[PDB]
């Protein structure tokens, strides 16, 4: 069972955007589908829920009249068309499967949400996208990369292109006084592996299309 | 039958929580000239003769509901169908339920031709079989969400030589009377056809049909006062 | 609307302790509650549904109990990988409400943080800004005081911190302090030192400009 959220990014307040949830691994047209957002730092907030058909739609009050939920049982995709966006729509939007194949058709088709996706980041802001600057951290030993001056969140840092995950510490971003973000990523490596071992960090910022991933 | 809250027509419809052991009696009193359901999904009862179903049932000394479904509703003509439930019909294990006598053949969406179904006499050698059926109809925009047709749907059943017709209603639904009290968008019409021993029943239908599952097997005669 | 008053707000307990979380409802839901665990920065996994039944694969030390308006979630023996933010959620009414959440962290021994220092790189001083980094790695408790010292002088307001969550294994934290200066200010002083204050370690890791 997989749930993949896509389409989240930087948008103006009041404009439109649409997320897509591509499902696979189970009979999508039998279950009711959910939407839950989580603004960074706070907890889970339910957005909307569509049943196995498109006949029944439920909306939380904060989004009623602005958002629209839909689904395609052929291409097993859940949709959420958000309109008249507000800055407090900035959150991490989760796509959720309801465990029960309840053909309620009236009410109560929502239950324990068994399966969740990894979410997509939505930040409603009228600010400038800024592409990150990647600086190394000069060195059992310890090394890392420094990513400075970027907007908005998030950013992805990989080490040895995903092979090296042991002893990795990627710190939460710090919103600097200028309005840009700055985090750091370090990994502890033995002192034997300075020769014969090159350590490389994968820094990618999708809003600025600025990946070019560089070596330490 | 020691069961609670549940009216006589309510048991006659197979409403959840009103499945129960039906005793036999050789004398019966008639106390409801207008049988009333306090439970299951809202019904436009006067559209058909459905009100006289339980009073017809008591006329038989021995009455019992079929243990197995008369048909399996998922593979009926017209594409695979889901089996319907509802919140107005609380199943003690699930906030949703429905009649045990019928099924909601709701398509997985295109206009369809009239579909024909024969109904067997699965009941025993001599007991008269009452077959209960019906159709749902909602307003225009939900008929589109539910079915592939916002036009009125055609229905007709035939058994024992009695050939009836029906046509569903869209919009302007009467308020919700004699139900579970939860605000719905659509309405339900219920009718029954009786099948003599050995004979079959026929039902021609379109989108919105309620296919039967549990049919009555009634025998004997009970005096009525 | 039904408000989920989840409690506690945040707790801490040693490994093996009994952890208990209560969730009240303002109105009767009667079974339609279920508990989620937050793997940090990762999805929610369902542990308890219908307030007492146990999900496929989740261990036996997790238990839920309650009905009506009072519900109880209990971890019989707290483990280190249980560090998470747990959420209750009622699905008895058409609007869905999630509890405020409870942060779970491990009470362990005192761990001394490994201290390293990183000067501003050749690439960064090309721009005209200097960012000096001091790493506090794998320590407990969370509280730690680090003060920057430039040519034997305390700075204030020139740096920012970022702490990782408690790691699923070894139940420690890791801290990053980022001293930021203009290149005009970085080449006016020479010795940069990082003085930390913890229980396990006064310790200073310093570097000289370009050595
Ligand atoms: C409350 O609703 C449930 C769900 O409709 C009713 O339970 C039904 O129980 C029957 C008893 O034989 C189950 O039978 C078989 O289960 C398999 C596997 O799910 C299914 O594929 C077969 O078609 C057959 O029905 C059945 O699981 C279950 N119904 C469904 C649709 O799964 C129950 O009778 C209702 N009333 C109560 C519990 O009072
Ligand atoms: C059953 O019918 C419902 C319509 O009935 C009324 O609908 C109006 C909604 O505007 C409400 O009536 C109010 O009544 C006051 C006097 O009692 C008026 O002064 C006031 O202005 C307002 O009109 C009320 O909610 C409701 N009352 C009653 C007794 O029904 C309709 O809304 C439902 O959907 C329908 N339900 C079904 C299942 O068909």
């Amino acid at each position: 069972v997989q749930l993949v959220e896509s389409g989240g990014g930087l948008v103006q307040p009041g404009r439109s955007l649409r997320l897509s949830c591509a499902a696979s691994g189970f009979t999508f047209d039998d279950f009711t589908m959910h939407w839950v957002r989580q603004v960074p730092g706070k907890g889970l907030e339910w957005i909307s829920s569509i049943n196995w058909k498109g006949n029944a739609l439920d909306y939380a009050g904060s989004v009623r009249g602005r958002f629209a939920i839909s689904r395609d049982n052929a291409k097993n995709s859940l949709y959420l068309q958000m309109n008249s966006l507000r800055v407090e729509d900035t959150a991490l939007y989760y796509c959720a499967k309801d465990f029960r194949s309840s053909s309620s058709m009236d009410y109560f088709y929502y239950y324990g949400m068994g399966v969740w996706g990894q979410g997509t980041t939505v930040i409603v802001s009228g600010a400038s996208t800024k592409g990150p600057s990647v600086f190394p951290l000069a060195p059992t030993a310890a090394l890392g990369c420094l990513v400075k001056d970027y907007f908005p969140e998030p950013v992805t840092v990989s080490w040895n292109s995903g092979a090296l995950t042991s002893g990795v510490h990627t710190f939460p971003a710090v919103l600097q006084s200028s309005g840009l973000y700055s985090l750091s990523s370090v990994v502890t490596v033995p002192s034997s592996s300075l020769g014969t071992q090159t350590y490389i960090c994968n820094v990618n910022h999708k809003p600025s299309n600025t990946k070019v991933d560089k070596r330490v | 039958p020691n069961c609670l809250n549940c009216t006589d027509l309510d048991v006659a419809l197979g409403r959840p929580m009103c499945m129960g052991t039906i005793p036999s009696a050789k004398a019966s009193i008639l106390h409801e000239v207008r049988p009333v359901t306090s439970g299951c999904f809202p019904i436009m009862h006067d559209r058909t003769k459905i009100r006289q179903l339980p009073n017809l049932l008591r006329g038989y000394e021995n009455i019992r509901l079929s243990t197995h479904n008369v048909i399996n509703a998922e593979r009926a003509p017209g594409g695979p169908y889901r089996l319907g439930t509802s919140g107005s019909c609380p199943n003690v294990t699930s906030r949703n339920g429905f009649f045990a006598t019928m099924a909601w053949a709701v398509p997985r969406k295109t206009a369809t031709n009239p579909l024909t179904v024969e109904v067997p006499y699965i009941c025993t050698k001599g007991e008269d079989q009452i077959t209960v059926w019906g159709f749902h109809s909602d307003d225009k925009t939900q008929m589109k969400n539910l079915y592939g047709d916002s036009n009125p749907q055609k229905f007709t059943s035939s058994a024992n030589g009695v050939t009836t017709h029906y046509v569903s209603q869209i919009g302007d639904f009467p308020n919700q009377t004699e139900d579970g009290g939860l605000p719905q968008s659509g309405r339900i019409v219920v009718d029954y056809m009786v099948q003599k021993p050995g004979k079959t029943g026929t039902i021609v239908y379109q989108r919105g049909v309620l296919l039967p599952q549990k049919v009555w097997c009634a025998s004997g005669r009970s005096k009525v006062i | 609307d039904i408000q989920m008053t989840q409690s506690p707000s945040s707790l801490s307990a040693s490994v093996g302790d009994r952890v208990t979380i209560t969730c009240q409802a303002s109105q009767d839901i009667r079974q339609c509650l279920n508990w989620y665990q937050q793997k940090p920065g990762k999805p929610p996994k369902l542990l308890i549904y219908d307030a007492s039944t146990l999900e496929t694969g989740v261990p036996s030390r997790f238990s839920g109990r309650g009905s009506g308006t009072h519900f109880t979630f209990t971890i019989s023996s707290l483990q280190a990988e249980d560090v998470a933010t747990y959420y209750c959620q009622q699905f008895a009414n058409v609007p869905l409400a999630f509890g405020g959440g409870t942060k779970v962290e491990i009470k362990r021994t005192v761990a001394a943080p490994s201290v390293f220092i990183f000067p501003p790189s050749d690439e960064q001083l090309k721009s005209g800004t200097a960012s000096v980094v001091c790493l506090l790695n794998n320590f407990y408790p969370r509280e730690a005081k680090v003060q920057w010292k430039v040519d034997n002088a305390l700075q204030s307001g020139n740096s920012q911190e970022s702490v990782t969550e408690q790691d699923s294994k070894d139940s420690t934290y890791s801290l990053s302090s980022t001293l930021t200066l203009s290149k005009a200010d970085y080449e006016k002083h020479k010795v940069y030192a990082c003085e930390v204050t913890h229980q396990g370690l006064p310790v200073t890791k310093s570097f000289n400009r370009g050595e």
